[PDB]
């Protein structure tokens, strides 16, 4: 129910060094 | 036996 | 993992460790999918051809780690096995199909900013997110490389998921369905991979649309770390959905 969520990143808006390399992919 | 060692009350 | 990259303290709270007792030493990763469940490679409990059938007295669960060696104090936890559930029909005769298995863990553990589930996907996110060409996050304390030796933290390396045709050609194994290959083409010009310490390590794809991590596949089995004209094979996790609900909607 809360899971996928990271405590120190998605709750805390913020992002990973390299997770938009992700995001941009999914073109 | 490179790692560390971990607390008997796991094992 | 090869050619990836030192992790952020709490990039991965769901990575799991499988230390064996004795002697204590790394065997595979695993991710946490509930709270008293965890998730890993099927041949990293059953393999016969290496006399490998450890029990679940056999080895520890280690959540909330960064460091490969140390006893990470105050952050990690170390739970025992209850049941190890395999899935019935796990061919680790021919190609390790339905490389999928379960832990039950005695005592359910306590989230923190370290330690935190991933989710399962379902018909719908699997249904877009799983796409050649789309990128896939690895993460592991496996070797460097084929042949330093061994990261001091956990890696992280996010790869490429290849077409279908393009695994098959690349191996001379007959690829089921319950497993897709990610990977570099020998002239993308980028490298990584996964490799020997990664089996049962998680393989996410954070969702664009919830924010949230979803587990695709599982780390099984490859053929040379980030060997050219090669890719590595996981579990096509969403597939035995089926078996994983049932499992855990009934012990
Ligand atoms: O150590 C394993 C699992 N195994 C086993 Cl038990 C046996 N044989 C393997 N390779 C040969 C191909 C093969 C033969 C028989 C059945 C299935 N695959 C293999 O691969 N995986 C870790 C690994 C090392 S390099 C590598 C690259 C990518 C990925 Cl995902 C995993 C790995």
């Amino acid at each position: 129910a809360d899971c996928g969520l990271r405590p120190l990143f998605e709750k805390k808006s913020l992002e990973d060094k390299t997770e938009r390399e992700l995001l941009e992919s999914y073109i | 036996g490179d790692f560390e060692e971990i607390p008997e009350e796991y094992l | 993992i090869v050619e990836g990259s030192d992790a952020e303290i709490g990039m991965s709270p769901w990575q799991v460790m499988l230390f064996r007792k004795s002697p204590q030493e790394l065997l595979c990763g695993a991710s946490l999918i509930s709270d008293r469940w965890v998730l890993t490679a099927a041949h990293c409990l059953l393999y016969p051809p290496w006399d490998k059938n450890f029990t679940e007295n056999d080895l520890l669960v280690r959540i909330g780690k960064h460091s490969r060696t140390r006893y990470e104090r105050n952050i990690e936890k170390i739970s025992m096995l209850e049941k190890i559930y395999i899935h019935p029909r796990y061919n680790w005769r021919e190609n390790l199909d339905r490389d999928i298995a379960l832990m039950k863990l005695k005592k359910p553990v306590a989230f923190s900013d370290y330690i935190h589930p991933v989710c399962l996907p379902d018909r719908e996110t699997a249904a877009s997110l799983l796409q050649a060409g789309y990128k896939g996050r690895v993460t592991g304390w496996g070797n460097l490389k084929e042949t330093k030796g061994q990261p001091s933290v956990l890696q992280v390396v996010n790869l490429p998921i290849v077409e279908r045709p393009v695994c098959k050609d690349s191996t001379r194994i007959r690829i089921t369905d319950n497993m897709f290959c990610a990977g570099y083409k020998p002239d993308e010009g980028k490298r990584g991979d996964a490799c020997e310490g990664d089996s049962g390590g998680p393989f996410v794809m954070k969702s664009p649309f919830n924010n949230r991590w979803y587990q695709m596949g599982i780390v099984s089995w490859g053929e040379g770390c980030d060997r050219d004209g090669k890719y590595g094979f996981y579990t096509h996790v969403f597939r035995l959905k089926k078996w994983i609900q049932k499992v855990i909607d009934q012990f």
